[PDB]
RNA sequence: ACCCACUCGGCACCUUACGAGAAAUCAAAGUCUUUGGGUUCUGGGGGGAGUAUGGUCGCAAGGCUGAAACUUAAAGGAAUUGACGGAAGGGCACCACCAGGAGUGGAGCCUGCGGCUUAAUUUGACUCAACACGGGGAAACUCACCAGGUCCAGACACAAUAAGGAUUGACAGAUUGAGAGCUCUUUCUUGAUUUUGUGGGUGGUGGUGCAUGGCCGUUCUUAGUUGGUGGAGUGAUUUGUCUGCUUAAUUGCGAUAACGAACGAGACCUUAACCUACUAAAUAGUGGUGCUAGCAUUUGCUGGUUAUCCACUUCUUAGAGGGACUAUCGGUUUCAAGCCGAUGGAAGUUUGAGGCAAUAACAGGUCUGUGAUGCCCUUAGACGUUCUGGGCCGCACGCGCGCUACACUGACGGAGCCAGCGAGUCUAACCUUGGCCGAGAGGUCUUGGUAAUCUUGUGAAACUCCGUCGUGCUGGGGAUAGAGCAUUGUAAUUAUUGCUCUUCAACGAGGAAUUCCUAGUAAGCGCAAGUCAUCAGCUUGCGUUGAUUACGUCCCUGCCCUUUGUACACACC
């Protein structure tokens, strides 16, 4: 998919020697939380904020300013 | 593949023939110098260059070819 | 006779495994390096071989006893994971079938392949996954093939020749297809650039795709791959990754010695759909106004006018947003994931269609795309290259993709008259409107455009309407052939293509077979782009007209999956 545009360098090279040629393929793949220009995070990604503890009750009251 | 044949007689080459060339001039007793062959009145050759003597035929060779004085 | 409890001794099964084992497994195969209850028998790597020999028993066939030489690095056991089967159980799919549509297979031609022919008819590829494929529509070129002619563009090093010239070129004639000084005659020219030899290079559409890279096709219209902590196992391993259900999906639910994750699917991206909301526009358009034509006249109706001005953004353009999440409701389901129906909705089949796409495999195709490349071959009487001419088109015939037809839902003739995707000329001749001339093809003079500006609203074709014909190989059909005219091109003969007249074939719905397809789809229909000097019956896209039939299954076929067997692991070639 779109992602591979995204975050994947590839590179083909044809390495010429004494006996044929070796395909050397190199593929590199990217931290895109650090993407900069672009999306931070996989499609793929769902964050949940994570709530907050809380400690409800006390009865009525109200402040005055 | 199938490799030769030849009903016969390779061609050759060419060899520019010999000759000690350049006797021709003549001079004199002491110390006269008179030009046998008569040279080119084209620019590009300045008169150092002769035509070669056939039949009708005089030519400058220099002129790679060019041109065609006949006396 | 039957039931309950107990107990000796039987044939067995079940669950455990403290314990054993290399494991499979085993209440003995336990109580074994913590090594001793009693006793009997047999084995000491594989073959040679239960062979030779002697003894013995037998009527015999044979039985018992039973060697060595020599050969050899493994043979063998159990389990694991693969691979594979002409074993079994499940699944998926219009490159499967069901219901059907439109066909192909029959005909004429077009075009590739075989075959034959040939100087040559260059060549790759042969089930799906070779044959309108190599973007392969070849007049030269391309081009590799054939008949023949030039050239070196043979780096460099050493040696040799050699300034008394190493070498170069040529006018005319001869020659030659040729205005090739190819060679020859002849005799000027040139000046260390070459020549000759060896060494070494260099080019090659020469060989090897079974030496390679890269690219691509196929498996795959598929759903699979792995690691952390836990559990099992001495170990390779396994569980996780599973009976079921569900999905297009190892997509999920659920079950659960597993829990929670990552690659791949999904997400993502592109394009087609919806925005009287946003920002705008004489290279897009609308309303008002002026200038103005025609018809009515009572306002009116229908046009002209790249700026005569004013305003707008519905339509067009493209930026930014918004929108859908199978929403709401209800059926159904283990009331789970889901599936179904109804309403709403631009949109509810992965929204439609594509792009991307893991792990692994193949001696798939490509050395003829490459100045990618190993090795082999060849290298001046060239397999380098170029030039002239022919050839890839040759025709008893077999095969594939196609085009056009057999007519009356039609052909012909008037007339109506509507698309979308494209593309176009600088140091050049590309897209072409308009005016004339011409029956046509075309010609000629001008012209706009490097383009939302001009061609171009690309006035496309099927289609619609009023006529002619009237079922007759007919006015369906247009093969074959004759004559003439033009266009591209240096060149049109074997007829590039276009036009006119004439000639008027087979084909009366196509045997056995076989392809493709589920909605703006199928089928019909044209167009633009690729190729392109000229040539589309091909491709790639595009819009126009627009259905019948399923919405299912495993019968055929193909493939994946379990279970199972394996003496395979270079893995059933
Ligand atoms: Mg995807
Ligand atoms: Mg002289
Ligand atoms: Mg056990
Ligand atoms: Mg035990
Ligand atoms: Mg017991
Ligand atoms: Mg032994
Ligand atoms: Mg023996
Ligand atoms: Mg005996
Ligand atoms: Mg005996
Ligand atoms: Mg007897
Ligand atoms: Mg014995
Ligand atoms: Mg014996
Ligand atoms: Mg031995
Ligand atoms: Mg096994
Ligand atoms: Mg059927
Ligand atoms: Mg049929
Ligand atoms: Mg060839
Ligand atoms: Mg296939
Ligand atoms: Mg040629
Ligand atoms: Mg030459
Ligand atoms: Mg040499
Ligand atoms: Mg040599
Ligand atoms: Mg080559
Ligand atoms: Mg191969
Ligand atoms: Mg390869
Ligand atoms: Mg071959
Ligand atoms: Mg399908
Ligand atoms: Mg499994
Ligand atoms: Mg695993
Ligand atoms: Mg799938
Ligand atoms: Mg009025
Ligand atoms: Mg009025
Ligand atoms: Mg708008
Ligand atoms: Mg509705
Ligand atoms: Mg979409
Ligand atoms: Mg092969
Ligand atoms: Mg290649
Ligand atoms: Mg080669
Ligand atoms: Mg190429
Ligand atoms: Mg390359
Ligand atoms: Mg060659
Ligand atoms: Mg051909
Ligand atoms: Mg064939
Ligand atoms: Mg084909
Ligand atoms: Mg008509
Ligand atoms: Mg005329
Ligand atoms: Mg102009
Ligand atoms: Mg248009
Ligand atoms: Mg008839
Ligand atoms: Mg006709
Ligand atoms: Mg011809
Ligand atoms: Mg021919
Ligand atoms: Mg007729
Ligand atoms: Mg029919
Ligand atoms: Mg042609
Ligand atoms: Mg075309
Ligand atoms: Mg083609
Ligand atoms: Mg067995
Ligand atoms: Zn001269």
């Amino acid at each position: 998919g779109q992602p591979v545009n995204d975050f994947i360098d590839t590179a083909t090279r044809h390495v010429l020697m004494r006996q044929g040629v070796l395909g050397i393929k190199v593929k590199i793949m990217r931290d895109p939380a650090k993407s900069r220009t672009g999306p931070k995070a996989l499609p793929d990604a769902v964050t949940i904020i994570e709530p907050k503890e809380e400690e409800p009750i006390l009865a009525p009251s109200v402040k005055d300013y | 593949x199938x490799x030769x044949x030849x009903x016969x007689x390779x061609x050759x080459x060419x060899x520019x023939x010999x000759x000690x060339v350049l006797s021709y001039y003549k001079v004199d007793a002491e110390g006269k110098v008179t030009k046998l062959r008569r040279e080119c009145s084209n620019p590009t050759c300045g008169a150092g260059v002769f035509l070669a003597n056939h039949k009708d035929r005089l030519y400058c060779g220099k002129c790679h070819s060019v041109y065609k004085v006949n006396a």
